């Protein structure tokens, strides 16, 4: 916590966490963006079957981003 | 002396107020994609629930 | 003279290192109840997703 | 931004903007917290048919939290 943070030293690392806490979530963006997506195909196929948006999708095609997104909470 | 000693705590203060907007900066985007994962995640429940109910 | 000029610019960071610590707070408090809601729709997106399945 | 701000007044409009949106959020905390609930006893209703969780909701008991998600948004 900031609260109970003082000085140059203290400061200095409390940045370097959020800057490193800030890639690791704007990669987490990143592949939510590829999981709306593939949810997105993957309704199509059930609530527009014949619509040349149903491409095949499944649910194993999005647990395969569910694996990545585990990773980096890991 | 004093006039120096109160000079130097200037410079102190000055470069723990540089780290702190540069703290703020990155909560800034922190925040920002933050709130993109989350508009992501709502659009996916939701688009979700309405297939469900076909 | 002098002395009193830099003396008046001293308090003048300290009020504004003030307002950026209590600033800091309220965005760790942002990020935190965010990353609680992401959490909660994650499982929602992952318990939707186990149920397809059946 | 933070960046372009300067000033006593400038930050404590940037505070009172920080302060402002943290009450909204714990708010749509809350709020999420009762959508996991109902879509956790949702799932129960098929992936558990006959067990004790399987307590009748339906996706528009869902919805009906998704439209306070939205007050909130507005």
């Amino acid at each position: 916590s900031i609260s109970s943070i003082s000085g140059r030293d203290d400061l200095m690392d409390y940045h370097r966490r959020q800057r490193e806490e800030r890639l690791r979530e704007q990669e987490m963006e990143r592949l939510e963006r590829q999981r709306l997506e593939t949810i997105l195909s993957l309704c199509a196929e059930y609530t527009k079957p014949d619509s040349r948006l149903s491409t095949g999708t499944t649910v194993e095609d999005v647990q395969k981003i569910n694996k990545e997104l585990e990773k980096l909470q890991l | 002396e004093n006039f120096r000693r109160l000079q130097a705590e200037h410079d102190r203060q000055a470069k723990e107020l540089f780290l702190l907007r540069k703290t703020l900066e990155e909560m800034e985007l922190r925040i920002e994609t933050q709130k993109q994962t989350l508009n992501a995640r709502d659009e996916s429940i939701k688009k979700l629930l309405e297939m469900l109910q076909s």
